[PDB]
């Protein structure tokens, strides 16, 4: 069918919703200990330094995440212990979605909030293993190929979001019925907005089958970490060691 | 042409032509990883990649492919699954042999999916077929052409979804969407005993419970 009054409203309010939560986290970066320009190549203060701004960021973003999972009508409805579900398990994917959003086709880099053009090496100086490091940056130059704009990374997100199969989720049918929601939505703008490409959908809705794999091998860097003695922060230690 | 590059009539022949609790389920899988072969070379394009590619494919995808399969084919029994051996394992018995939360997940997120919007067996073999052209496999000597083939299952499925069921808009949809559970499932079967088994610390969600809140 074609682009309902009813979808083209929500998408306009999707995209506001991001914009908004972007905003309000913006200010946070004034909260963010600054990328250390240290010339030695791994001292233990600058990978100290690196380990806190990546694992910061990090958190800004399950706030941003959060904010936005407020105005994704129906999620509010949903038990506690549901909305609390489905932001534990998802928030890793919405992450490295919004990384490829970032992503830089020349510089082979991912510039996070307004700045800082943060490339492999970076990454590995701050912690990641290359074992993760590889696989998101290959995620990014796909989903870059994509050159999906800001309302296709929204019903993306957001279709990531209502997952009603991620663990301890009670309402599944809720859930579901609320996903077919976006993924009907996100057919029907897909279609109008990038017609002569009726593979765009299939397209997209697959990058949702790279996730659960990205997110398996993140959980395989959660705990090479119990093996380097670097914590992670009370809130991404609770969303995720547990 | 469609249906014409990726015959959905070809793959369905190749579902057709290949047909305690822990180690049954073992050997059901053993005997059904000797057919893969053959379910592949009968998919469309299939052989027609480097011999290498090939190998590398099915040894990327045989878990989620027999998953598949066996899920599918115990849209019959209740609270069970059917072995490629002639075995019903039960939803209990999977518990008391400690496998009790992934058997339950491969009930609710895949042969109950499938039970509902009744997923034919043209269907089952395009989403194998989907699972089978996995461009991101690591060694493939072009991913590009691995890719292109799942799109032309991707294009056929959904003709074919459009012309067998035309009054369900979203069946393209509803199939594609049962990857990524199976994609899930399919991680967790392949953890170590101890990353599989390691039952957590009933977590305290404060923090988000918090967040959520404020
Ligand atoms: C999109 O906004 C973000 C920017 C950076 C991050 N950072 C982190 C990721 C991350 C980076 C890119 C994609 C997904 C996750 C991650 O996995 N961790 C934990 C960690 C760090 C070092 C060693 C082991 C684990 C972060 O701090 C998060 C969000
Ligand atoms: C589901 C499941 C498991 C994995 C099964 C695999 C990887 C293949 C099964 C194939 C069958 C059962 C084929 C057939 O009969 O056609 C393991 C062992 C982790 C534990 C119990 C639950």
């Amino acid at each position: 069918v074609q682009l309902s009054p009813e979808q083209l409203g929500m998408i306009e309010k999707l995209v506001a919703a991001q914009q908004q939560c972007n905003r309000r986290s913006f200010s946070d970066r004034l909260r963010v200990t600054p990328w250390p320009i240290a010339p030695d190549p791994q001292s233990r203060e600058a990978r100290q330094q690196r380990f806190a701004h990546f694992t910061e960021l990090a958190i800004v973003s399950v706030q941003e995440i959060v904010d936005f999972a407020k105005q994704l009508p129906g999620f509010l409805q949903l038990s506690r212990e549901d909305q609390i579900a489905l932001l534990k398990t998802s928030a890793i994917e919405v992450m490295l979605l919004e990384t490829s959003r970032r992503y830089n086709p020349g510089s082979e880099s991912i510039t996070f909030l307004k700045d800082f053009s943060y490339n492999r090496e970076d990454f590995a100086k701050a912690g990641l293993q290359v074992e993760f490091i590889n696989p998101i940056f290959e995620f990014s130059r796909a989903m870059n190929e994509l050159q999906l704009n800001d309302a296709e990374f929204a019903l993306l997100i957001a279709i990531s979001i209502f997952s009603a199969d991620r663990p301890n989720v009670q309402d599944q049918l809720q859930v579901e019925r609320l996903q077919h929601t976006y993924v009907e939505a996100l057919h029907a703008y897909v279609s109008i907005n990038h017609p002569h490409d009726p593979l765009m959908f299939p397209r997209m809705l697959m990058k949702l089958v790279s996730l659960r794999t990205l997110s398996s091998v993140h959980s395989e860097q959660v705990f090479a970490l119990r093996l380097q003695d670097k914590k992670l922060p009370p809130l991404l230690s609770e969303i995720w060691d547990v | 042409s469609a249906n014409e590059d990726m015959p959905v009539e070809r793959i369905l022949e190749a579902e057709l032509a290949v047909e305690d609790p822990v180690t049954n389920i073992c050997q059901a899988a053993d005997k059904q990883l000797f057919t893969l072969v053959e379910w592949a070379k009968r998919i469309p394009h299939f052989s027609e990649l480097p011999l290498d590619d090939q190998v590398i494919l099915l040894r990327a995808g045989w878990n989620e492919l027999l998953i598949a399969s066996f899920s599918h084919r115990s849209i019959a029994v209740k609270d069970g699954i059917l072995l490629a051996t002639g075995l019903h394992v039960h939803r209990n018995s999977a518990h008391s042999a400690g496998v009790g939360a992934i058997f339950d997940r491969v009930l609710t997120e895949l042969v109950s999916k499938m039970r509902d919007m009744q997923m034919d067996k043209t269907e089952l073999g395009c989403l194998r077929a989907i699972v089978l052209f996995n461009p991101d496999s690591k060694g493939l000597s072009n991913p590009a052409e691995v890719e292109a083939l799942r799109e032309k299952v991707y294009a056929s499925l959904e003709a074919y979804c459009k012309h067998k069921y035309p009054e369900q808009p979203g069946r393209f949809a509803k199939l594609l969407l049962r990857l990524p559970a199976l994609r899930s499932i399919g991680l967790k079967c392949l953890e170590h005993l101890f990353f599989f088994k390691l039952i957590g610390d009933t977590p305290i969600d404060t923090f988000l419970m918090e967040m959520l809140e404020a």
